């Protein structure tokens, strides 16, 4: 089980295909400002454009 | 798509809001709504891993407040091919 | 009249005058009666946006000082026909 | 085998977590759920003393933090026979 | 017999745990099993008056520790035939 | 519904999904949506009043983040024959 | 496979980029190229919500330096069927 | 039918098989293939859609990294080039 | 060739600037001429990824102070079979 | 029996000496004997859960003096059906 | 193009994103891929000297970052045809 | 004869010089040499069970001082049936 922060502070956990340290590949343009509408947790995530 | 999105809630009211966040959100189709007792309240959707992961997130990001509240959005990626009559 | 709203009370006098206060106030229908359990009461009616706000907005107004009170009272104008199973 | 597993908590979202715990981490037979009141949501598993041990285990390890938690995890390795009647 | 035991408990947890100590502390039948709500289980068991006794305090002497607890296992010893019907 | 709500942004994203918000928000039918020129992107919706009004807040609470925000958001309740040659 | 992903710049040339890097990033479609007006520019895809996700983010999120740059971005997991005309 | 790849790296064939596992039980992904690179490094592929394919990959990364000697590399394809799986073995 | 040469700027002086750059300086076959909005031209040009590679760093050198201005230019080396429908 | 034990060593030694440990301490049947490379050997066994985990403990408590000792093991309960085409 | 773009990494994983860098960055064909021993991994294309040098840029700077890093990579533009059977 | 001698060593070259043990130290066929990976060699041999003893010892006085030499040498009495269709 896996956890993440909602866009407004709430708490969510499942599988939660989000962004972690662990797997390269996911890292282009996470980092910056988050798009519209909302997938990705209030948790920040790994940066390394690479 | 199979992945089962799961969220639940005390009191009707934010459980069939919730139910409308879902059907706002992704393609999720809700295949039970189920009444736990004591006030919790069950809505379940299926579809795929990342639809239902941004639907069960919508539906968190809406149901905060409404009234009661939020209780648990926890959710899996794949229901076992036993736990359909548990469904 | 495709808006649904539904209000949530603690116990079956407040959902049941909420329920007149929506019959008497706007043209609405009543599909909803439904006991959650540990006293939760909710109740679903359709009709007009406008009219579901008016109505819901006395009920709202009519709850709080009828027993235990309100829990949740909401108001959702887009009933999807998939959440119609749910209905 | 006889070995029965069987996991309570609160609310249907651990109960249902629990359950894909128990179907993905050993090979036994779900024999059902019930709701029993108040929140309380059970599920009972069949299968042989080692499975069944391992999988109430990693249900426990994985419920733990889940929604609003465990209650309690036990195991039956010889069940009665007019203890079967009560499932 | 005629004797009658008998075992409640919040959640079912205990209440099995109370159900099988039953059973494997002496021979004793099983007649009813009642999901109150609210969380309380029961169990009523028919058999001698020994047999109940040591059953049921085998009963409580195990499952109290398990799960959230005990929280009540009365035993009588000549049952009224007027409570019969009533079960 | 013939009352019309409309909506005007920079940029048709702001636009299109404050006309999701339309469609998600209340019982409306969006007419279309026109590039009115350098940039500026109107949609055009009929509905009823009330939902015209709760459609039309929505986007418009739904849309000034996205983008250069909002222009105008104007409703009209009772449009004329002699106005659809120009729709 | 329905969900619809956005992005919007002024000049075409971080939107192609971006729609580049949409067609080499994930597995999504693009279905419209729009020039909104005074400058404005616009590209629609469709694919999977993850993967529209994954795509829209990495271009957007990597051609905001492209010349003077892109204005915003967004996603819709789905949009209503009668917001079609807009495709 | 996903055809984004969810690909990793293992120090032996343990992490290897344990993590396909997690793989497997994390979501709908197919598992396509299992490579011996040589000196004991293991790599898993499987195809999926993108988010099913995150979800798993993250979950066996995290169950991995401490099987044995643990993870080496965990990368997610998105995209993989019409030409790759021809020279990937298809 | 394949790879694509695109350059784009306020007002068409520059935008053939530096077109006839290109056609001047690499093996590119000139196969795009938009007008945008606002001023905004876009060149674009194909062949091989070094002679697009020249091409672009041709034009954009000597387009840099007349006019207007660039906005920018890139070098792409394969668009998608899904990319040229925008062209 | 469906439950799959398996360990990893160096040299056939420790292997062969962990399989013979597998057999003697449970009565679980062989399935594979990979050859991982670079000296990487892996042993791949079929049985119930219990019977798994105590041949794989006895085969990983029989190897440290053994050769160079043991790398990596591992016991599972429920491998899913797609690693069986890797089996 | 016969000039001949190649890169040596650690594993498997890296090749395979470099492939992916390849096939996203220039015009190259994958005319092999080969597994050396003992954790090399070598991925052949072909190729304009122009476009393979930059692809293999590409295939590099991706590489850098994903699992234990990059070996080697050199770019040969003129394959004798004593090469090729070596290929 | 069933009695499993088997030793690794580094290169096949003390492989070689331990089956040259093997075969006058003792009459005990051998089963076969084989390739572990990274250098490491296994050789096999089948016999009765002090001549494997005497056989093994032999070669673990042998072979050791060749090179890096002996690396594991251990014997099994009576292998079980399951062991021997890795053989």
């Amino acid at each position: 089980v896996m956890q993440s922060i909602t866009t407004d502070g709430l708490k969510v956990s499942g599988s939660l295909p989000g962004r972690s340290s662990l797997v390269t590949g996911d890292e282009s343009g996470s980092g910056k400002q988050l798009t519209g509408d909302q997938y990705l947790g209030s948790e920040p995530s790994p940066k390394g454009k690479s | 798509g199979i992945a089962l999105g799961m969220i639940e809630t005390r009191g009707l009211v934010p459980a069939i809001e919730a139910a409308d966040a879902m059907t706002k959100a992704a393609e999720v189709r809700l295949i039970g709504r189920e009444f736990v007792g004591g006030g919790y309240v069950t809505v379940l959707v299926r579809g795929e891993t990342g639809a239902v992961n941004a639907a069960v997130r919508a539906g968190a990001d809406a149901c905060e407040r409404v009234g009661d509240g939020l209780v648990a959005a926890h959710i899996i990626a794949r229901p076992h091919r036993e736990v359909e009559p548990a469904l």
